[PDB]
């Protein structure tokens, strides 16, 4: 079953998706892939929680139901060890009258 | 493999090129008349790019389906905005 | 008068499955071609239905008339039960364009007398007031199997 | 009683014939009453019947004598006149295939 993660690190948010049996150190393989850094100078978070290497994304809580498509579940990522950072996303102005 | 999205407020979205071209405009851009892997909007915003990077992989996921698929859900905060960058980005 | 049902008094057994979040209207072309609205499919359900061979169906929304599939396409027409099994006719979503998408939802928080008060460019009120309709898709369904014949 | 049961499938093999197909069809499976739309069927039709039914009935034995096959085949019919309105075209189909019925039970050998 396919989980659609949003892997995320101040004004930077990688869409890739994965395997639910795939680990947490696989996903560490794709960040270094595309962003150029060793699997262990990175940390991979859910909501300020450190993710062990050896565990999968499934056990993580990632699954079809909270990773979808069109509503895809934050990674956090840091590099080095810097504190997590993720800078949200700009506001939507008030619903216009009607 | 791989393209760089960037919003009017900085933040920078990776996001699959075989996704990003789902966008009439996005393919024209980064192809040739006859190539870039970054692309920069001026006037699109995160919260709009960030859903419309959403609706990209919905989009690849879900035509190759037979069987049943899932309502693309769109908040009525941004609504209107992602109307306007929808007809923008032709997709 | 050439996307119709054929007059057949040849019976077709099919089940109409609602595989779809929204509540589907089932339109019957009668034998004239004019689209007949027959009692809508809530989401999720599925039933049995007595059709008859050469018999054309269409399904849309029933709240906005946005357009449905039918095991992937937009015209359902039943064959005749080899061995008496059912025609089975899957109504899903497309994967609606982001734009047309976009359309539904402002449509249905928007009043079509205040289309003109929202603050977008000219071509997006023209396309807003261009509701989903079964008489338009018809045209363009129409025109499609002229050239496919041809 | 064997040689007449004997008829009663020969002509029940008949009214299935792929002549009488024309206007034999509504009557070969039961009333499948979601099928057709139908909210008041059974409110109404207290004994369903059908040629499907009754060939079960004849081969598994079920019918003493030819008058109790008949009933069977008159109550299928009478189901259809009792439900729909006589300008219904389904009665007019009814009718042809009672015809074809009424005609052969008739040549009963006594
Ligand atoms: C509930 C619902 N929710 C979502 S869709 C739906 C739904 C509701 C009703 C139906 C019923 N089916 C139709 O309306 C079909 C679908 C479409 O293919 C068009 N259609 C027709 O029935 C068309 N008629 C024909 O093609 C023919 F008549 C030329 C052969 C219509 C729309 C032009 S006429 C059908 C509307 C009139 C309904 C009469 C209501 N009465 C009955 O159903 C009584 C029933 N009639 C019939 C009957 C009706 C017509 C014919 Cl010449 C022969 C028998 C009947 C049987 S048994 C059996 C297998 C049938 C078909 N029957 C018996 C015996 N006694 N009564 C009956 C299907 C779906």
């Amino acid at each position: 079953m396919d989980v659609f993660l949003m892997i995320r690190r101040h004004k930077t948010t990688i869409f890739t998706d994965a395997k639910e049996s795939s680990t947490v150190f696989e996903l560490k393989r794709i960040v270094e892939g595309i962003l150029k850094r060793p699997p262990d100078e990175q940390r991979l978070y859910k909501d300020d929680q450190l993710l062990d290497d050896g565990k999968t994304l499934g056990e993580c809580g990632f699954t079809s139901q909270t990773a979808r498509p069109q509503a895809p579940a934050t990674v956090g990522l840091a590099f080095r060890f810097e504190a997590l950072c993720i800078e949200p996303f700009s506001s939507p102005p008030e619903l216009p009258d009607v | 493999m791989y393209v760089k999205l960037i919003s009017s407020d900085g933040h920078e979205f990776i996001v699959k090129r075989e996704h990003a071209l789902t966008s009439g405009t996005i393919k024209a851009m980064l192809s040739g008349p006859g190539e870039t892997n970054e692309v920069n909007f001026r006037e699109i915003p995160s919260h709009v790019l960030s859903k419309v990077c959403m609706y990209f992989t919905y989009k690849v996921r879900y035509t190759n389906s037979s069987t049943e698929i899932p309502e693309f859900p769109i908040a009525p905060e941004i609504a209107l905005e992602l109307l306007m960058a929808a007809n923008f980005l032709d997709c | 008068p050439v996307l119709r049902s054929v007059n057949s008094r040849e019976p077709s057994q099919v089940i109409f499955c609602n595989r779809s979040p929204r509540v589907v209207l089932p339109v019957w072309l009668n034998f004239d071609g004019e689209p007949q609205p027959y009692p809508t499919l809530p989401p999720g359900t599925g039933r049995r239905i007595h059709s008859y061979r050469g018999h054309l169906w269409l399904f849309r929304d029933a709240g906005t008339h946005d357009g449905l599939l039918v095991n992937q396409t937009e015209l359902f027409v039943p064959s005749l039960n080899v061995d008496g099994q059912p025609i089975f006719a899957n109504i899903t979503l497309p994967v609606y364009t982001l734009k047309e998408r976009c359309l539904q939802v402002v449509r249905s928080l928007v009043k079509p007398e205040n289309y003109r008060r929202l603050d977008i460019v000219r071509s997006l009120y023209e396309d807003l007031e261009d509701h989903p309709n079964v008489q338009k898709d018809l045209e363009r369904l129409t025109q499609e199997r002229i050239a496919h014949q041809r | 009683v064997s040689e007449q049961l004997k008829c009663c499938s020969g002509i029940l093999k008949e009214m299935f014939a792929k002549k009488h197909a024309a206007y034999a069809w509504p009557f070969y499976k039961p009333v499948d009453v979601e099928a057709l739309g139908l909210h008041d069927y059974c409110d109404i039709i207290k004994h369903p019947m059908d040629m499907s039914t009754i060939k079960s009935k004849l081969e598994a034995r079920e019918y003493r004598d030819a008058q109790e096959f008949g009933a069977d085949v008159r109550l299928m019919f009478s189901n259809c006149y009792k439900y729909n309105p006589p300008d219904h075209e389904v009665v007019a189909m009814a009718r042809k295939l009672q015809d074809v019925f009424e005609m052969r039970f008739a040549k009963m050998p006594d």
